[PDB]
RNA sequence: GGGCCUGACUGCGAGGCCUGCAAGCCGAGCAGGGGCGAAAGCCGGGCCUAGUGAACCGGUGGUCCCGUGUGGAAGGGCCAU
RNA sequence: UGGUGUUGGCUCUUGGUCGCGCCUGCGUAGGAUAGGUGGGAGCCUGUGAACCCCCGCCUCCGGGUGGGGGGGAGGCGCCGGUGAAAUACCACCCUGGCGCGGCUGGGGGCCUAACCCUCGGAUGGGGGGACAGCGCUUGGCGGGCAGUUUGACUGGGGCGGU
RNA sequence: GUAGGGAAACCGAGUCCGAACAGGGCGCGUCCGCGGCCGUGGACCCGAAACCGGGC
RNA sequence: GGGGGGAACCUGGGGAACUGAAACAUCUCAGUACCCAGAGGAGAGGAAAGAGAAAUCGACUCCCUGAGUAGCGGCGAGCGA
RNA sequence: UGGGGUAUCGCCAAGCGGUAAGGCACCGGAUUGUGAUUCCGGCUUUCCGAGGUUCGAAUCCUCGUACCCCAGCCA
């Protein structure tokens, strides 16, 4: 109705159980769908973003400050793994496919980092405000929204997980969403 | 096929209403059984005359009703009895009241749907009622000498 | 037989036997193995119906059925009598 | 028999074998982009003559082209098969 | 011979579709029958809850849901733990399911009033009856008829061979 | 008839295929009369068996 | 007021085959011959819901040209604005 | 030319996302004048095979192969 009327976030804990599910063309011949590595949302809403910098064990110097908060390294891979109940991440660029620590042992591990000579930059952040949310099989979708607090400013999914509408290999119709978790579902165009 | 109902139908109708149905149904059971008659467009803006060539008569006696209720409901006349305390000697039946009002005020009466039950018998006033639509209570003082 | 309100009446026509794929699809063309002439007729039919106090009926299409229900009508105003059913019809336009 | 290869080419073709027509056939060389050879050179399939079928009708790729008032289409044409 | 027209009422009856609503999903560990995936640290009870009884349906015979009565202030998740997947509760959507619903269909009963048969002449009464019949349309069985084809060489023609 | 190549768009003594400015393929009357031959028509002249229409 | 008749001409409603294709079915002969009906000295058709590309025309009918063009075509014979 | 269907133990063939079910075939064994039918046990496993899906797939999606049907044209 006329928009994105934010006004149906009006209820409990902190709102930011607000949804963006759709759906679309299923997993079609042979290609797919999964949305973007931390898609920034325009907004941020400060999410506890555990950026792990898999780095050598010294990019947790200047990656705890610079769009995250705690880090690792290296150690986490053979030394923190062999038990679990201690183990995101950003696996090391050029020739090192860290799969030995993350990959299987069903999280985190798709997309890495950039700043060799240091953990952060001259204008430091799109590392710590959201995530993402592959293809599920049957029912994809499933995006983080944001939280109560803005007006025409809080509708920030509205132009993110929106245009994230690039992913249309050859399918078919990609509507039927609306927004909303503890809590409801409206109805609003896009 | 849209088509004009008369003496009303069960599964449908109603005097005057308009459904339509299959054009068998119209052409071999409602018109020449006399049931219905066609939709026309002649019959149409004539069912608009009945429509309104009652709707504007039955707001005539809505009308001289209502229009002898502001000039009548508040009318209480005086009745010329005889008698003496108690009970009299000739109640009163309709028309007395009329004939003490057609002629000692000059108004018509239909002498039954009055309101009046009973022939009365008694000194007092009372109060009485009127036609079949909103109606009008009028009362009436029965007298002596 | 030929309608007697809108006098459709019997046509002629050809019937053409082809053969083979439409171009529109696979192709190769498509053939004619026969033609040969018929006649399409008018779905006439018949029609009784009340009116003054006799019957008369129609030998009209399916098509026009309707316009013969309808003259009943526009003659409601009339002096339509006389032991004519034939002539009833005639006058009924 | 072995090593590198794909000239089992694209543009073309002077000149002739054959010959009713239509077909069938051989061809040096020039230009393009190549292969093998040090080089001269050779390579436009097969030692060689049988292994086949005009047009019409269609189908698939391509493409400069036409496009029913104009724009776009439909449908056609040209090259290839 | 399907479809449609002339063709109309009434009830029962199943599909197929989309709406929506509630269920639905029992490998091995796990408080057990866990559907994917996302959010999520707090929700649910007087917008009257745990044991209990009555009652309907599913059954992997253990376990599952809704309705009502008694009753009276508790429950269940984060946790933990386990497992590849964790958890309340709020969504969006898969597999099969039913339930009222729109739009379509398939069949089955019964009716009269089209149509058809008929009845000492009938504005009718009986019988068939929405079928037949007839129009347009669909695919077929079809020498009953109809137009035509059934090559050349060839020590004559066919037969044989080419 | 004084323009021709090209499927065409199109250019023009050129032009078409072509990556080419290699080659190569195609590049200058009419009006009457008379005569021969040709075409469409019964087309030198007779001649079928037969087919079809409407009638007797 | 009609009915019936009239050499040819006219229009409408139906409508072949030989033949051609060097056999034969689409095709051609042909909407011709011929059956029937109506009309008249003619009949037909006639004042745009048109032509077609022209900033256009401006009933119909008929003759010449347009042109055997455009196109039609077992793209055959051949048919034709 | 479209679109289906399959092909798995040796013969034909069942066939849910967690697993290879049967009869028959042959083999051992009990009974058999002899002899079918019997009665047990096995016998046999890249499930066509190359990718991806998935925590794993005979069992589900693409692709390639063989053969089986349907339907369909044939200048
Ligand atoms: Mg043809
Ligand atoms: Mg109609
Ligand atoms: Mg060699
Ligand atoms: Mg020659
Ligand atoms: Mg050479
Ligand atoms: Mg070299
Ligand atoms: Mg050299
Ligand atoms: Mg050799
Ligand atoms: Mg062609
Ligand atoms: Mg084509
Ligand atoms: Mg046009
Ligand atoms: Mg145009
Ligand atoms: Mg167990
Ligand atoms: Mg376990
Ligand atoms: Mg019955
Ligand atoms: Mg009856
Ligand atoms: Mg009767
Ligand atoms: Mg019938
Ligand atoms: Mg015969
Ligand atoms: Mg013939
Ligand atoms: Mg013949
Ligand atoms: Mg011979
Ligand atoms: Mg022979
Ligand atoms: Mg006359
Ligand atoms: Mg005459
Ligand atoms: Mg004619
Ligand atoms: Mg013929
Ligand atoms: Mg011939
Ligand atoms: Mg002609
Ligand atoms: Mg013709
Ligand atoms: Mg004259
Ligand atoms: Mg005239
Ligand atoms: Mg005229
Ligand atoms: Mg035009
Ligand atoms: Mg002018
Ligand atoms: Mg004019
Ligand atoms: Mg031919
Ligand atoms: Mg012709
Ligand atoms: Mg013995
Ligand atoms: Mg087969």
């Amino acid at each position: 109705k006329v928009y994105t009327i934010d006004e149906a976030a009006r209820t409990a804990k902190f709102d930011e159980t607000v949804e963006v599910h759709a759906k679309l063309g299923i997993d079609p011949r042979r290609s797919d769908q999964n949305v973007r590595g931390t898609v920034s949302l325009p907004h941020g809403l400060g999410k506890q973003v555990r950026v792990l910098a898999i780095a050598k064990g010294e990019k947790i110097k200047e990656a705890e400050e610079a769009g995250a908060d705690y880090v690792g390294g290296e150690e986490i891979i053979q030394k923190i793994l062999d038990g679990w109940m201690d183990f995101v991440m950003g696996a090391v660029g050029s020739k090192l496919g860290r799969i030995l620590g993350p990959r299987g042992l069903n999280p985190k591990a798709g997309t890495v980092g950039f700043n060799i000579g240091e953990i952060i930059r001259e204008i430091k952040a799109g590392r710590i405000e959201f995530r993402n949310d592959k293809t599920g099989a049957i029912h994809a979708p499933v995006g983080k929204a944001s939280f109560p607090p803005e007006k025409l400013a809080d509708n920030i999914r509205a132009f993110i997980r929106a245009l994230e509408a690039h992913k249309p290999e050859g399918a078919k119709g990609t509507f039927l969403r609306s927004v909303y978790v503890t809590t409801t579902m409206g109805p609003s165009v896009r | 096929m849209k088509v004009i109902l008369l003496e009303p139908l069960e599964n449908l109708g109603d005097v005057g209403q308009v459904v339509d149905v299959k054009p068998g149904y119209a052409r071999n059971y409602l018109l020449p059984r006399g049931l219905a008659v066609l939709a026309t467009e002649s019959n149409l803006k004539a069912l608009e005359a009945r429509i309104r060539a009652q709707a504007k008569r039955l707001a005539e006696r809505k009308a001289e009703a209502e229009r002898l209720k502001e000039i009548l409901e508040n009318l209480t006349l005086t009745i010329p009895v005889r008698a003496g305390e108690t009970k009299i000697y000739g109640s009163v039946t309709a028309k007395d009241i009329a004939e003490a009002l057609s002629r000692q005020h000059g108004v018509t009466i239909d002498p039954k749907r009055l309101a009046l039950e009973k022939p009365i018998k008694e000194l007092g006033e009372y109060v009485l009622t009127y036609k079949p639509h909103p109606e009008v209570p009028i009362q009436l003082k029965v007298s002596v000498v | 037989k030929v309608c007697e309100i809108s006098g459709k009446r019997p046509i002629v026509a050809n019937s053409i036997q082809r053969r083979g794929k439409a171009k529109r699809e696979g192709g190769v063309g498509k053939k004619t193995t026969g033609i040969s002439k018929r006649r399409q007729y008018p779905n006439l039919q018949k029609v009784r119906v009340r009116v003054a106090g006799q019957e008369i009926t129609f030998r009209v299409a399916a098509s026009h059925i309707p316009k013969v229900y309808e003259l009943v009508e526009r003659a409601k105003g009339l002096k339509l009598e006389g032991l004519s059913p034939k002539e009833i019809k005639k006058e009924l336009l």
